[PDB]
């Protein structure tokens, strides 16, 4: 559910 | 020492489920009523990455007629959860208000905080998970997706928001 | 540890 800044747009980290 | 404590602010228009996020943290509940908020404060001992601390959390009002309180809560408060309903569009339009308010009277660019797109359960939305991520982007600030009705996403948006005063701190 | 954190 985290969309981090330097994230791919709209892709979340689940780790 | 033994313990840390951070004083988090939960800000955001009337009814886009901020005392629902801070209650499903807190009491483990789903506030399924809507209660309009004036000021409420809670003060609860987590442990996160296994640093003991202890969060005390204002939960604010959306309500306009309540604005002549904000600038206090944003000289106390060290990190801010900014919460927009996702089939809100008003809501994600009015972040931008919080945001440059907190700037304004802290005097700074560089503020912790979070993000939040609640009521992730709906099966429909107007307001585009792209469209948000990229308005977290423009803030550099992370942006975090929740339910307070599921939990989803509960703990993962005031912790992202503790670890930031955490970092800013240092 | 604050007592008044509002008010280590
Ligand atoms: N489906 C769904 N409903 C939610 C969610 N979060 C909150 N709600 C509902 O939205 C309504 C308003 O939630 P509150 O948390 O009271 O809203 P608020 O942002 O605290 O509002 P103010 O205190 O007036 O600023 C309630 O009926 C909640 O049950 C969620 O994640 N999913
Ligand atoms: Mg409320």
């Amino acid at each position: 559910f985290i969309y981090w800044p330097w994230a791919d747009l709209g892709v979340p980290d689940c780790g | 020492g033994p313990m840390t404590e951070y004083k988090l602010v939960v800000v955001g228009a009337g009814g886009v489920g901020k005392s629902a996020l801070t209650i499903q943290l807190i009491q483990n509940h789903f506030v399924d009523e809507y209660d309009p908020t004036i000021e409420d404060s809670y003060r609860k001992q987590v442990v996160i990455d296994g640093e003991t601390s202890l969060l005390d959390i204002l939960d604010t009002a959306g309500r306009e007629e309540y604005s002549a309180m904000r600038d206090q809560y944003m000289r106390t408060g060290e990190g801010f959860l900014l919460v927009f309903a996702i089939n809100n569009s008003k809501s994600f339009a009015d972040i931008n208000l919080y945001r440059e308010q907190i700037k304004r009277v802290k005097d700074s660019d560089d503020v912790p905080m979070v993000l939040v797109g609640n009521k992730s359960d709906l099966p429909t939305r107007t307001v585009d998970t792209k469209q948000a991520h990229e308005l977290a982007k423009s803030y550099g600030i992370p942006f975090i997706e929740t339910s307070a009705k599921t939990r989803q996403g509960v703990e993962d948006a005031f912790y992202t928001l503790v670890r930031e005063i955490r970092q800013y701190r240092m």
